[PDB]
C-alpha cells in the first residue's frame, strides 16, 4: 500500500502569498497523482491531474511538479476563494491513496477567547435534565483546550464540544462545550467552573458560577 | 479534457 | 461537459442495506472507471473501489470486499455502490469520482432513531457577570431527530455576533447551541428571541431570554 505523506499539515497564510504544499510517495507513482480541494460542507474540487495538467476551468495561478516520489501544488497568489483542505491522491496502484490533506488558513493577530459561563435554564431544570454551557468565542489560532471542574474536581464525561470555522470577517474561531447531567447530579454540587487554554496565555480563562448564587 | 490516463486499467 | 450527480441522502437502520446511484453526464461512461470513496470526521477519506463500465472489471479495497458491491449500467450511464450490514460506522457521506471530477455526494446516516422535535431552553447570563460593554446569550437546540434544524435570532432581526455550532450526536439524538453577543445597554431592556424551526417534526419554536433570578 503506497502511502502519501502530505505536508505541511496546517497552513497559516496571507492572501496574495505564494503556497507551496508537499506530497510524497513512499514509492515511485509515476506521475499518477491528483491535487483537489474541499471547503467545509462541500464536494471535492480537481485542479490537477497526472501531477501537473490543470483542470479544465482551474485558474492558472494553480501548478504541480514533480515525478517519482515527491510532488509539489504551488499557487502563486492565494485568494480567498482558495481557502479549504487540500488533498494529493495517488492512483498508479490500487489501492488508491490519500495524503492526510493541509489546511489552509488566513493568518492574523493571537486573539484570546471571550468566555461565557450559562447554568442550566429552568425550563430544562423542570425536564429533569441539566446542560451547563460554556463559550469560547473569537479566538487564534483556532487551537484550544476546554476543561470543566464540578466543585474542584475535572469532570471528564458529559462534555460535548463543537467547532464553527475561520470567521469570514475576523479571521477567528469560536468553540461550544457543553457539560450534560441530570438534575439530580446537578443539585449535588455546587460550584461548576469552566477553563479554557490557548496559546495567547500561560494562566488558563476561567469562568464559573454556583448554584447556591443561583 | 482528461484521457483514460486517470485509469484505465479496467478494474 | 464534465458531471456526476449522486442519489439523495439516505436515512437507514441497523443490519440493512442501501444502494447509492452516480449519474455520468458529459463524457463517454464506458471509457472512464467510477470509483466511490467514504468520507467520517474520525476516519477521514477512504478508497472503497473502482469498476470500469466498459469492461465491468472492478477492484475493492480489501477492507470492503463484502461489504460493498459495485455495478455499472451502460443505458442509463449510471454507477452503483451497495452496502449491506449497515452499522453506524458506515454513516458517512458517500463520494463516486472519475479521478478529476466527483460527485456531489451522498449522506448516509445509519440511526434507529425516531423523528423528535427538539426542546429549545434560553441561555441567559449567569446572574450578574454583566462587567463589560457587551453582553452575551445562548440558545441550546437538544434532543431532535433528523438533521436539519435552523435557528435564527429575534426573526432573523439579530445576524452579527451571532455563533451557531454545528450539531452533535448526543445519546442517538442532534444537540447544537447558538450565542449572540450584543452591547450591555441593548440588553435586557430589548428582547432578544431565539427562533428555532425543526421542518422534520413541523416544528416551530420561538423563546425569549429572560434575566434569572
Amino acid at each position: 500500500d503506497i502511502k502519501m505523506t502530505q505536508s505541511p499539515s496546517s497552513m497559516y497564510t496571507s492572501l496574495g502569498e505564494r503556497v507551496t504544499i508537499t506530497c510524497k510517495a513512499s514509492q515511485d507513482i509515476n506521475s499518477f497523482l491528483t491535487w483537489f480541494l474541499q471547503k467545509p460542507g462541500k464536494s471535492p474540487k480537481t485542479l490537477i491531474y497526472r501531477a501537473n495538467r490543470l483542470m479544465i476551468g482551474v485558474p492558472s495561478r494553480f501548478s504541480g511538479s514533480g515525478s517519482g516520489q515527491t510532488y509539489s501544488l504551488t499557487i502563486s497568489s492565494l485568494e480567498y476563494e482558495d481557502m479549504g483542505i487540500y488533498y494529493c491522491l495517488q492512483y498508479d496502484d490500487f489501492p488508491l491513496t490519500f495524503g492526510a490533506g493541509t489546511k489552509l488558513d488566513l493568518k492574523r493577530a493571537d486573539a484570546a477567547p471571550t468566555v461565557s459561563i450559562f447554568p442550566p435554564s429552568s425550563e430544562q431544570l423542570t425536564s429533569g435534565g441539566a446542560s451547563v454551557v460554556c463559550f469560547l468565542n473569537n479566538f487564534y489560532p483556532k487551537e484550544i483546550n476546554v476543561k470543566w471542574k464540578i466543585d474542584g474536581s475535572e469532570r471528564q464525561n458529559g462534555v460535548l464540544d463543537s467547532w464553527t470555522e475561520q470567521d469570514s470577517k475576523d479571521s477567528t474561531y469560536s468553540m461550544s462545550s457543553t457539560l450534560t447531567l441530570t438534575k439530580d447530579e446537578y443539585e449535588r454540587h455546587n460550584s461548576y467552573t469552566c477553563e479554557a487554554t490557548h496559546k495567547t496565555s500561560t494562566s488558563p480563562i476561567v469562568k464559573s458560577f454556583n448554584r447556591n448564587e443561583c | 479534457d482528461a484521457t483514460p490516463e486517470d485509469l484505465g486499467a479496467r478494474l | 461537459q464534465d458531471q456526476l450527480q449522486q442519489s439523495g441522502a439516505e436515512l437507514v437502520r441497523p443490519g440493512a442495506s442501501v444502494k447509492l446511484s452516480c449519474k455520468a453526464l458529459g463524457y463517454i461512461f464506458t471509457d472512464y472507471e467510477i470509483h466511490w470513496v467514504k468520507q467520517t470526521p474520525v476516519h477521514g477519506l477512504e478508497w472503497i473501489g473502482g469498476i470500469h463500465p466498459g469492461s465491468s472489471g472492478t477492484a475493492y479495497n480489501q477492507k470492503f470486499k463484502g461489504k460493498a458491491t459495485l455495478t455499472a449500467d451502460k443505458s442509463s450511464t449510471t454507477a452503483f455502490m451497495e452496502l449491506s450490514s449497515l452499522t453506524s460506522e458506515d454513516s458517512a457521506v458517500y463520494y463516486c469520482t472519475r479521478k478529476d471530477y466527483w460527485g456531489q455526494g451522498t449522506l448516509v446516516t445509519v440511526s434507529a432513531a425516531k423523528t423528535t422535535a427538539p426542546s429549545v431552553y434560553p441561555l441567559v447570563p449567569v446572574c450578574g457577570g454583566t462587567t463589560g460593554s457587551s453582553v452575551t446569550l445562548g440558545c441550546l437546540v437538544k434532543g431532535y431527530f433528523p438533521e436539519p434544524v435552523t435557528l435564527t435570532w429575534n426573526s432573523g432581526s439579530l445576524s452579527s455576533g451571532v455563533h451557531t455550532f454545528p450539531a452533535l450526536l448526543q445519546s442517538g439524538l442532534y444537540t447544537l447551541s447558538s450565542s449572540v453577543t450584543v452591547t450591555s445597554n441593548t440588553w435586557p431592556s430589548q428582547t432578544i428571541t431565539c427562533n428555532v424551526a425543526h421542518p422534520a417534526s413541523s416544528t416551530k419554536v420561538d423563546k425569549k431570554i429572560e434575566p434569572r433570578v
